[PDB]
């Protein structure tokens, strides 16, 4: 029964620590996922704007070829 | 601490912008010299939203005047409240746009856009917490339409996480300057859907009818139309300039009024042009809309309204819930509690009590169908295309602008015919 | 010993905290400067009021709490409020930009900048305690900060303090006073995330409180001041077992032992009595038997639902003021024969009663009347599932068309987070049905 009392208290600590472990990983997952996603949306949005600049350069160029 | 950088562009954009600063200066107790002589402390609690506090307790309006000709901006300086603006924020050109969208967006405006941005950055580094940018311009012109949409795209490159607000002025045959106006409008809308978070549709056809039919004006000048625009803009930013139970900013407005990123065009409304139920019924009336669109021809997505002046808080809450129950067919079911309303204790100048309206109705498609009809009426015969093609453009860009706007209408039609079950 | 560190997140939690701590100072006798003449022990002590109030060398009794908001316009009022000297500047944390009613901005975007700062302020309060008992989080279900930053905070607290008890005082949204649309979005998301990190959560329907102040206080349009001062009374009665002592006083954690049969079932149904105006209280003594019957009335509950249409799993009564067990035992016997009280077959039907002898206190100028006795009922019923039902319905209406979702996606979240949150909420409602079904 002595070795049983050791098993119970040790198991409680193992479960408690596992709860902290899993929670930290679940949190770091969302925080990393949300970071990459938000950066992607900004990267995509800026790219569409840089395409307007390239398009704007061709318009002024196309007019230059008419002068 | 929540600052908002104001920009005005074009002949129309500068005049409707000038009137905006004149009205709100009265509601905050600000003389043309730039000093304060009010009576309430509710005028200086959120004064740093549109004004910068300089030396000598001066409140300089955070506004940037942009144009391609001195003609309009000279009138602002010599007119009332003209000495209150920052002299370095006056960025004007000499060549002009000639009511051409091509010159404003690609040719002329691109030569002056960089000089404007330098002023923008200077007014953004002095912000404790920059909200976003509000732009007042016209879509039936050249500078306001071309360079206006040009500035927006350039701004989002440096400020992508900031909210872009606009007070676009829709052109109309009733108040028409040229014939190439539907072209400039379509090419502008094509940009607005992509680079704006919220846009106020100030239709001139709606403004003309109000002054003509209701206000009884046989010859409605531009001054009469702007008086309705001034009161409209004064209302929609009341909660932004005056403190209350609601902490309001541009983003939070965009979050709650825009269920879909493309459908961000609203329908302004003001009343009057008296009790609470009367003021309420006149606010949802089709004659008191600043956009030529009958709200009963479509359905509402998101609705917001302000009630200024001393009135019963209980009565207002009753009337708003009364207009919903008697008109539950004109509101989508898949958006619960899509009607919000706050009350301001400070009324506008010369009114006991007023009411400003903002609606994201699906009936706004009528405004786009009208412009698209005028657009395709001239584009099918290739009329007046030498103005745009001569600046380096092609028929492909016009096709995209038409196609994108036609898709927008179908999107408004989709969520209108959409049900719950 | 056995201290409880309170936490107030967002405009809701802060303004509610302003009413709660003001009420605490009135019940214990603490001046707005922090001085407490009744307290003779200078520097500290092991008294009952040392659980919520720490002591200094100047005799200033400082609350064990941290106010946090992503925008300062709310807490700035506390910094210059009447009780401005009561708090230390390192307890009032503010940002520069709110979440704009967005869960993603509160949990990820804006929150990440201040979350490490907040914990460090929480840690400092923890290191001053002889033996921490748990935390108290005051927030709203729908506010971008009250839902976003709270969920971010609860996750961190579970890591930095292990399985230490963390109780919620959430604010269930209501159309009559709904600040902004997308309330159900933020509500479902914060309920899904905090669910496994919260040991017990007391919900408060704003509409339920709004209806009481119109009915019991005769107020046409009750303000937040009118609501928060009422909520504070509930919070006061709950923590009355922690802030006071007595021979008939029973610790809250002993009640919590009965209120939580399953880890997921930690949403009690609070009910306060009596709520009455001063005009109606004049020349009308409300006996113990009368305020008890008010507890089993749907119109006086903090969350709008029908307990008669559900089953009880636990029922507690926390009396305060001049109340004797003789009247309580006589009252309960009467109610048990005139009410629709139906327990499940896997738990006792007996009521647990706690009595605190310190008489209730009202805020000077408040609409509540100074009564001799009061009672707060914490009953764990399956009928509280009706609250999730009305909320999930409104959620499913907007997500069926993906409305307002792009504001969440654009800040970093995915549609997967939405779909996962809803399927968990659907699982919660199912669990409330499973516990109601009779055994085999
Ligand atoms: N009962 C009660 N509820 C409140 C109070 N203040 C805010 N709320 C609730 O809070 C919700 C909105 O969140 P707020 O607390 O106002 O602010 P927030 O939580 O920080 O959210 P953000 O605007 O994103 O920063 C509303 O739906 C209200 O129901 C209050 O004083 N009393
Ligand atoms: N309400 C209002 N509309 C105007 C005003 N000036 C021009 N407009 C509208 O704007 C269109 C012409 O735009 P314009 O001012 O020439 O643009 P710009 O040349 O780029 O400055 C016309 O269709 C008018 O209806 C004004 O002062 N007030
Ligand atoms: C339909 C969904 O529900 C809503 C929830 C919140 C709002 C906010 N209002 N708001 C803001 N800035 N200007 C405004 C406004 C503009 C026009 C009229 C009335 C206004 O409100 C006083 S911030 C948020 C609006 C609607
Ligand atoms: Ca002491
Ligand atoms: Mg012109
Ligand atoms: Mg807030």
């Amino acid at each position: 029964k002595r070795e049983h009392e050791r098993e119970v208290i040790q198991k409680a600590i193992e479960e408690n620590n596992n709860f902290i472990k899993m929670a930290k990983e679940k949190l770091a997952q969302k925080m990393e996922s949300n970071k990459e996603n938000r950066e992607a949306h900004l990267a995509a949005m800026l790219e569409r704007l840089q395409e307007k600049d390239k398009h704007a350069e061709e318009v002024r160029k196309n007019k230059e070829l008419k002068e | 601490m929540r600052e908002i950088v104001h920009i005005q562009a074009g002949q129309c954009g500068n005049q409707i912008g000038a009137k905006f600063w004149e009205v709100i200066s009265d509601e905050h107790g600000i003389d043309p010299t730039g000093s304060y002589h009010g009576d309430s402390d509710l005028q200086l609690e959120r004064i740093n939203v549109y004004y910068n506090e300089a030396t000598g307790n001066k409140y300089v309006p955070r506004a940037i005047l942009v144009d391609l000709e001195p003609g309009t901006m000279d009138s602002v300086r010599s007119g009332p409240f003209g000495q209150i603006f920052r002299p370095d924020n006056f960025v004007f050109g000499q060549s002009g746009a000639g009511n051409n969208w091509a010159k404003g967006h690609y040719t002329e405006g691109a030569e002056l856009v960089d000089s404007v941005l330098d002023v923008v950055r200077k007014e953004s580094e002095s912000c404790d917490c920059l909200q976003g940018f509000q732009l007042t311009h016209s879509l039936g012109g050249g500078t306001g339409s071309g360079m206006g949409t040009l500035l927006i795209s350039k701004i989002r490159e440096e400020y992508p996480d900031r909210i872009m607000n606009t007070f676009s002025v829709m052109p109309s045959p009733k108040v028409s300057d040229t014939v190439v106006e539907p072209y400039n409008a379509t090419l502008s809308v094509h940009q607005l859907v992509e680079n704006t978070d919220e846009t106020y549709c100030i239709d001139n056809e709606a403004l003309y009818d109000i002054c003509f039919r209701t206000l009884k004006l046989t010859t409605p000048t531009y001054g009469d139309l702007n008086h309705l625009v001034s009161a409209t803009m004064s209302g929609v930013t009341t909660c932004l300039r005056f403190p209350g139970q609601l902490n309001a900013d541009l983003r939070k407005l965009a979050v709650n009024m825009v269920p879909f990123p493309r459908l961000h065009f609203f329908m302004p409304g003001f009343a009057p042009l008296l009790t609470v139920p009367e003021l309420t019924q006149q606010m949802f009336d089709s004659k008191n809309m600043m956009a030529a669109c009958d709200p009963r021809h479509g359905r509402y997505l998101t609705v917001a309204a302000i009630f200024r002046g001393r009135m019963s808080m209980k009565e207002v809450d009753e009337q708003m819930l009364n207009v919903q129950n008697k008109n539950s067919s004109y509101f989508v079911e898949w958006i619960p509690n899509n009607v919000k309303t706050a009350v301001c204790d400070i009324p506008p100048r010369g009114l006991k009590m007023s009411a400003t309206f903002i609606g994201n109705s699906t009936a706004i498609q009528e405004l786009f169908k009208r412009i698209s009809e005028q657009f395709t009426a001239m584009f099918r015969r290739k009329a007046f295309l030498h103005w745009y093609t001569g600046e380096g453009m092609d028929e492909m860009e016009f096709t995209e602008a038409e196609s994108n706007m036609n898709d927008l209408v179908s999107e408004y039609q989709q969520y209108q015919d959409a049900t719950a079950d | 010993m056995r201290e409880c560190i309170s936490i107030h997140v967002g405009q809701a939690g802060v303004q509610i905290g302003n009413a709660c701590w003001e009420l605490y100072c009135l019940e214990h006798g603490i001046q707005p400067d922090g001085q407490m003449p009744s307290d003779k022990t200078i520097g500290g002590g092991d008294d009952s009021f040392n659980t919520f109030f720490s002591e200094t060398g100047a005799g200033k009794h400082v609350p064990r709490a941290v106010f946090v908001d992503l925008e300062p316009t709310v807490i700035d009022e506390v910094r210059t409020g009447t009780y401005r000297q009561l708090f230390h500047p390192e307890q009032l944390i503010t940002g520069k930009e709110d979440a704009a009613n967005n869960y993603a901005r509160g949990h990820y975007t804006i929150g990440k900048e201040i979350i490490d700062l907040v914990l460090d302020r929480i840690r400092k309060l923890a290191d001053q305690c002889t033996g921490l008992q748990g935390f108290l989080v005051f927030h709203s279900f729908g506010g971008g900060t009250g839902s976003g930053f709270t969920s971010l905070l609860m996750e961190r607290l579970s890591v930095d303090y292990g399985k230490k008890s963390k109780l919620e005082f959430s604010i269930y949204p209501a159309p009559q006073v709904s600040t902004a649309v997308v309330e159900p979005y933020n509500s479902i998301l914060t309920t899904h995330t905090t669910l496994e990190h919260s040991d017990c959560a007391f919900m408060v329907d704003n509409e339920a409180i709004y209806d009481i102040c119109r009915r019991n206080l005769d107020i046409e349009r009750p303000t937040y001041t009118n609501l928060n001062r009422l909520i504070s009374q509930i919070v006061s009665s709950i923590t009355a077992s922690l802030r006071f002592d007595g021979a008939l006083n029973v610790d809250l954690t002993e009640f919590q032992t009965n209120l939580v049969p399953y880890p997921r079932i930690h949403f009690p149904l609070a009910t306060y009595a009596p709520v009455i105006s001063a005009e109606k209280a004049y020349h009308e003594q409300l006996s113990v038997a009368e305020i008890t019957n008010a507890c089993f009335e749907p119109a006086n509950q903090m969350v709008k639902c029908d307990p008669r249409h559900g089953k009880y799993m636990a029922c507690c009564l926390l009396y305060r003021g001049d109340v004797v067990p003789k009247d309580v035992n006589a009252a309960i016997a009467t109610i048990k024969t005139k009410r629709s009280i139906q327990f499940v077959d896997w738990c006792p039907t007996g009521f647990k009663v706690g009595i605190n002898y310190q008489p209730p206190t009202v805020v000077p100028g408040g609409d509540l009347a100074k009564v001799q006795r009061a009672v707060c009922m914490l009953s764990n019923t399956t009928a509280i599932a009706e609250a999730w039902a009305r909320l999930d319905h409104k959620f499913d209406l907007m997500y069926a068309k993906r409305a307002f979702v792009h504001w969440y996606v654009g800040e970093g979240m995915e549609e997967g987070e939405f779909s996962e949150a809803r399927e968990d909420m659907a699982a919660l409602e199912k669990d409330y049905e499973e516990v109601g079904v009779d055994s085999v």
